[PDB]
């Protein structure tokens, strides 16, 4: 038994059969009428243990799904060349910066 | 109860389920049975956990399962489906992280011109 | 339509202006040591 | 995205570093 | 058809692009540029190029059992430098040059010998 | 966004140069001071 | 060889498949037939005007009138995104510019530390 | 908004904070 998921447009749904009891997990943005209820943005990263009772053909089931998408949006890609150069390049000048108030202060 | 826990570095995936510990495990996904076979030698479970390198967005993403050795594959009660924009050396960083690191570093930078200043003395 | 290198540049830009602001900083400092002003 | 906030968190650090030294040159030039 | 086997796979929002050679043969390798560099284990038939945003180039063959399949090319050049020329950046470079350029020559004109 | 990317390469060369600017200010004064 | 070479600049892109010498030159984009007459169509360039990233992209073969479209030399599979005017900086450019303002910046402090030493 | 506009205004904010600087140093 498993717990079907689609993307119609940007929104993750999670309807099996029937109303889906949250038990730990993201409860926001939610159409919950009896049967559909998603969380609204995929870029959001939602994520959530979730459960729903037996369905048509399976009576008395209990499977859960647990939806942990990562669609990173604030996320970022550092390259090592580069934020090994920055980082360098700062200590380097935060030293050099040192000198030049040690020389001004004499 | 026990839930999942993919926790990923860059391009790999570590994806642990701690339902059972202690069995010999195979997770299967998609109606058929992907375990220890040395198959591609992407899928690394070395106890309990199995690890994934050269993720991709549209195979390997989907439902997954936890159960031991004995019990049908149609037997367990835990599903996961997970879908990973796994991408390459990357990680994720709020505004707040870098706003404390350039605070941090304006703070030491400043502490160590008035350390040199004061010792100029 | 990504965005995953365009937080890499505006990350580096910010290491730059730290950079620059530094860097400006101490040359100001060194011309004023010298005299003058 | 994080651009926007960043560099409004620059540009504040900078004014906040013009304000406090302006504030200074004022107390010594009065 | 004819001759023509290589399809690169798209309409995926990540950054990857990738080709496929609907080849049926044993370890059919990747020629690049006139000379080979990549090779193919089976199990897998899908030489991945990296990501959209190195610019992939070049005329790729994978060793039909017949003689060769001649290219189809790789070109992708997506923004990667985007210096805008509207009335706003280009004058701000202007500006910005002049400004720097002013306080440095205040500066040196300070500097000598006073 | 295309936009946030035009405006980040722009003020990133701009930034460079400014820096690079800045350099030979400091060769010049460094000069000025061995001397 | 057949180096296919595309020239992409503002916002209207031309190329050119070097195997014709003199001929009618069919051109094919996902079995459509886009050129004649618009649509931009020249004798050896296509002049992508307007060209968006998302309704223009894919296939483009060099197969000459007479012939199957299938037993073709090259592809090209042109992807691009315009903005609007902009431009790429190749690390031959910025050191140019760099070098340049290098030179400016030395010739004039140089010349306004000379002249206020006087 | 824009990150045009915040950039422009921090150059403005940066040359007038170095010329503060400067005379603040010059009188002290």
């Amino acid at each position: 038994f498993k717990i079907p998921i689609e993307e119609l447009e940007d929104r993750v749904f999670v309807n099996c059969n029937t109303s889906i009891t949250w038990v730990e997990g993201t409860v926001g943005t939610l159409l919950s009428d009896i049967t559909r209820l998603d969380l609204g943005k995929r870029i959001l990263d939602p994520r959530g243990i979730y459960r729903c009772n037996g369905t048509d053909i399976y009576k008395d089931k209990e499977s859960t799904v647990q939806v942990h998408y990562r669609m990173c949006q604030s996320c970022v890609e550092l390259d090592p060349a580069t934020v090994a150069g920055i980082i360098v390049t700062d200590v380097i000048a935060t030293l050099l910066l040192a000198l030049g108030v040690f020389c001004f202060a004499g | 109860q026990t839930p999942y826990k993919v926790s990923i570095s860059g391009t790999t995936v570590i994806l642990t389920c701690p339902q059972y510990p202690g069995s010999e495990i195979l997770w299967q996904h998609n109606d058929k049975n992907i375990g220890g076979d040395e198959d591609d030698k992407n899928i690394g479970s070395d106890e309990d956990h199995l690890s994934l390198k050269e993720f991709s967005e549209l195979e390997q993403s989907g439902y997954y399962v936890c159960y031991p050795r004995g019990s049908k594959p149609e037997d367990a009660n835990f599903y996961l489906y997970l879908r990973a924009r796994v991408c390459e050396n990357c990680m994720e960083m709020d505004v707040m992280s870098v706003a404390t690191i350039v605070i941090v570093d304006i703070c030491i930078t400043g502490g160590l011109l008035l350390l040199v200043y004061y010792w100029s003395k | 339509v990504h965005t995953e290198k365009v937080n890499m540049m505006s990350l580096t830009v910010l290491g730059l202006r730290i950079l620059l602001l530094k860097v400006a900083g101490f040359n100001l400092l060194m011309t004023l040591r010298l005299w003058s002003s | 995205l994080l651009d926007p906030k960043l560099c409004y968190l620059l540009d504040g650090i900078l004014f906040i570093y013009g304000v406090i030294l302006t504030a200074l040159f004022l107390r010594v030039k009065f | 058809k004819g001759n023509h086997l290589v399809k690169v796979y798209d309409y995926q929002e990540d950054g990857s692009v990738l080709l496929t050679c609907d080849a049926e043969a044993k370890n059919i390798t990747w020629f690049k540029d006139g000379k080979m560099i990549g090779f193919l284990t089976e199990d897998k038939k899908k030489w991945n190029l990296g990501s959209n945003a190195k610019d992939p180039r070049g005329m790729y063959q994978c060793k039909g059992s017949q003689n060769k399949s001649k290219p189809l090319q790789v070109y992708y050049r997506m923004c990667q430098n985007c210096i805008e020329l509207n009335a706003a950046t280009i004058s701000g470079f202007l500006f910005a040059e002049i400004v720097s350029i002013f306080v440095l020559a205040v500066g040196v004109y300070f500097i000598a010998g006073q | 966004t295309l936009l946030l990317q035009l405006t980040n390469t722009s003020a990133y060369y701009m930034y460079l140069l400014l820096l690079l600017k800045s350099v030979v200010y400091f060769a010049i004064i460094t000069c000025c001071l061995l001397r």
